[PDB]
């Protein structure tokens, strides 16, 4: 991916 | 990691963008905070606590660690080669992702003000 994103 | 988990949200969830789920309540995405707003965060607030205990494993980054997984013909699995840290993340996951293509979406719902809103 890289940059994100979701959940946590 | 985060790429497999869009993957596995596109194979449960195939009439709808995952970037649908990225922006979503108080805890899809970003949000980690107060209360859920409906179904669809509930979802999210149980994987983002799910995520919070994968990380107490030495060396387990929920979003970054690839484990093995299938999705075929309606089914998805997570594979025995997993270690503990791939198996939890990997089961984290499935979870959330089944629990999104039950839940109800509302579009009322996307990108809300976390800030007023998930106090
Ligand atoms: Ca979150």
């Amino acid at each position: 991916k890289g940059a994100i994103i979701g959940l946590m | 990691n985060l790429y497999q988990f869009k993957n596995m949200i596109q194979c449960t969830v195939p009439s709808r963008s995952w970037a649908d789920f990225a922006d979503y309540g108080c805890y899809c995405g970003k949000g980690g905070s107060g209360t859920p707003v409906d179904d669809l965060d509930r979802c999210c607030q149980t994987h983002d606590n799910c995520y919070n205990e994968a990380e107490n494993i030495s060396g387990c980054r929920p979003y970054f660690k690839t484990y093995s997984y299938e999705c075929t013909q309606g089914t998805l699995t997570c594979k025995g080669d997993n270690n503990a840290c791939a198996a939890s993340v990997c089961d984290c996951d499935r979870l959330a992702a089944i629990c999104f293509a039950g839940a109800p979406y509302n579009d009322a719902n996307y990108n809300i003000d976390l800030k007023a809103r998930c106090n």
